[PDB]
């Protein structure tokens, strides 16, 4: 249905048999180009390897403002800055997934300490006990 | 699923501990009737 | 690593706060910069304000035809009328429906693994604390065989 | 399945397996002993003779290669498994031989209950006796202690006893029995005494070094007895988890020693069942019953 | 990996939980005996 490398809703549909994912054909050219071999889980891929799929022709409507000023004065506006603010989020939340990682790593470190010491601290007033 | 399996994993360590003292008190309870009719037996004769 | 949740019903405080005692011991082309200065510098690029207003006579002229694509977009349009439109529809909620048929198998996988878990927890803390039992009796009685052995000694 | 058993001119009174658990042993009335294949079909291939009266014990060695058996005959005897023949004559037994006891794992011995008044000491090598203990009145069950040095009895004064082998005088009575005595089994800890009686109690013991000196630990309710005051035998399971009973309600009674809850009263009887044998291995059950077959259920 | 970090540190501090409670019951009877 969708595309894996653009996330994309494709009307250029091409799957491979390298790794079957439903992957949009610009992208999928740009990367094997790139690189021979599959992007996701990279099993290595030649451009001729996968198949196109035959669509079902999909289509939106056209908007009842439709024209060139839409199109071009209004319309690219939302869509250029909407890639701006969403892929600036995007890379904050990584920045955000490295600060939660460490943190994560500290809480593991205590963890791991805290139960090596008192798995003996326990052990040892049972051993005094038994004696 | 990873988890309960890094639980799962370690699983055998949660019970495989506790059955060594289980067992280091009954081979300590052997160790309590070994001598423990060593002491009942000490008695009767010097009651007699 | 050592951790049964399903078994203790039940601290966080006193847990956490040895815890943190511990835990304070312890790639696109060019327009990568483009939108760097573009995203950071907030303003947005002076859009197509030239076939709108009205050289001018040339943006008269092409909003006459413009408004001729316009009318012909419309008669476009209204060709389907609401017809297309439920055309997009129908396919939209057959497309829907599958996305939820997979939380349906989620929910299903997840939930019958915390029933696994649930009796895996049963069995391995009822042994477990029969040998906490047998080590309680075990001790009480082998303190009891100290006695025993001062009494039969002192005799 | 259900695999009942039959072929027994009358009521069966005695049933255990091999301590191996590979041939079968159930005897009553019939002055023979009934052997058979466990498994398979339960096949039915070897008979004991020649024990006059009713046999009223059969008491395998602990490997599985000899046989004593009690009858009401004044005489215990003992016999071959190889074969099937008569090692021994233990006669000099004054009156009705109850019960039997050959010890495990020490030296060729057994001790034997008997409706004389005594409890006698034998050995199987000497045709002599050991010992003797008359305390007054006939004995009815027997079982030793797992250091073959102390010797259990339950007779008609409700009063548990047990002789010391060497200092020959009783060692322990315990008390607390509402009638007569009729069955004792020590489990496989070496430890725990099992006793059944008609009074509808059935009790636990432990024989230790030390025990409180009051050792009454877990009782049981449900043990019927009648008009007929037939003999009663009890058994713990081989891992000393399951209490097996017969009774004379056509119910078998299982227990278990933790919660002592019921964990069956089982059905399908029509005689008094009159012993339960636990397989050393298996959850297998063979229940010896006065409706003159046997059962033998899986659990 | 915080998914598997956070479930981690939560059980974790809950084996602590429990080393506690036996150590502190078993001082308690190396006093007490």
């Amino acid at each position: 249905l969708i595309c894996s490398i653009s996330n994309e809703v494709p009307e250029h549909p091409c799957v491979s048999p390298v790794s079957n994912h439903v992957y949009e054909r610009r992208l999928i050219e740009k990367y094997i180009a790139e690189n021979g071999t599959d992007p996701i889980n990279n099993q290595p891929l030649s451009e001729e390897q996968l198949i196109d799929i035959k669509v079902a022709h999909p289509i939106r409507p056209k908007p009842p403002s439709a024209t060139s000023i839409p199109a071009i004065l209004k319309a690219l506006q939302d869509e250029w800055d909407a890639v701006m603010l969403h892929s600036f989020t995007l890379r904050q939340q990584l920045q955000t997934t490295r600060q939660e990682l460490s943190h994560a790593l500290y809480q593991h470190d205590a963890a791991c300490r805290v139960i090596a010491r008192l798995t003996k601290e326990v052990t040892a007033a049972r051993e005094a006990l038994a004696t | 699923e990873e988890l309960k399996k890094h639980e799962d994993s370690a699983i055998p360590r949660r019970l495989e501990c506790l059955k060594e003292d289980v067992q280091r008190q009954q081979e300590r309870e052997k160790e309590l009737q070994h001598r423990y009719a060593d002491l009942l037996l000490e008695k009767e004769t010097l009651k007699s | 690593v050592d951790a049964l949740p399903y078994f203790d019903q039940g601290v966080r405080e006193a847990a956490a706060a040895l815890v943190e005692e511990e835990t304070r011991r312890y790639t696109d082309i060019m327009r990568n910069e483009f939108e760097r200065l573009a995203a950071r510098q907030p303003i947005e690029l002076l859009s197509m304000k030239r076939y709108e207003l009205p050289e001018c006579v040339n943006n008269s002229m092409a909003q006459l035809e413009h408004q001729a694509v316009r009318i012909e977009n419309l008669e476009l349009m209204s060709q389907h009328g609401c017809n297309a439109w439920k055309v997009y529809n129908e396919n939209l909620v057959h497309m829907i429906e599958h996305a939820q048929k997979e939380l349906q198998k989620l929910r299903k996988h997840i939930q019958d693994l915390n029933w696994q878990r649930k009796n895996m927890q049963l069995t391995a803390g009822s042994k477990l604390r029969e040998m906490e039992s047998n080590w309680v009796s075990l001790v009480s009685k082998n303190y009891e065989i100290e006695r025993t052995i001062v009494q039969l000694e002192n005799e | 399945p259900i695999m009942l058993l039959s072929g027994h001119e009358g009521e069966v009174y005695c049933c255990k397996f091999h301590p191996n658990g590979s041939t079968l042993a159930s005897a009553g009335f019939d002055r023979l002993i009934l052997l058979w294949n466990v498994y398979g079909d339960c096949d039915n291939y070897a008979t004991l003779k020649g024990h006059s009266g009713a046999v009223m014990e059969l008491h395998y060695n602990t490997d599985g290669s000899m046989l004593f058996s009690a009858s009401t005959d004044k005489t215990v005897a003992v016999w071959d498994s190889e074969t099937g023949e008569r090692v021994k004559r233990l006669k000099g037994h004054t009156s009705f031989v109850n019960s039997c006891y050959p010890a495990r794992r020490g030296p060729q011995l057994v001790c034997t209950g008997s409706d004389d008044g005594t409890v006698k000491l034998w050995d199987i090598r000497k045709k002599a006796a050991i010992q003797t203990f008359q305390n007054t009145y006939q004995v009815l069950a027997v079982t030793f202690n797992d250091t073959s040095d102390q010797i259990i009895s339950g007779g008609i004064d409700n009063d548990i006893k047990v002789w010391d082998l060497r200092q020959n005088k009783l060692t322990y009575t315990m008390r607390g029995h509402a009638d007569s005595v009729t069955g004792l089994s020590l489990s496989s800890e070496g430890s725990y005494l099992l006793s059944n009686a008609m009074d509808n109690t059935v009790r636990v013991w432990d024989v230790r070094p030390f025990a409180p000196k009051e050792r009454c630990v877990k009782i049981f309710q449900g043990n019927v007895h009648n008009f007929e005051k037939n003999l009663l035998r009890c058994s713990w399971s081989p891992d000393g988890s399951k209490i097996a009973a017969g009774s004379a309600d056509r119910f078998v009674y299982v227990w278990d020693t933790t919660s002592r809850r019921i964990l069956y009263k089982l059905p399908g009887h029509a005689g008094s069942i009159n012993e339960v044998a636990f397989h050393p291995d298996e959850p297998i059950i063979i229940s010896a019953s006065s409706d003159k077959r046997l059962y033998m259920g899986e659990i | 990996e915080l998914s598997h970090a956070l479930y981690q540190h939560d059980a974790a501090c809950r084996v602590i939980a429990r080393l506690t409670k036996e150590v502190t019951a078993a001082r308690e009877a190396l006093a007490t005996l």
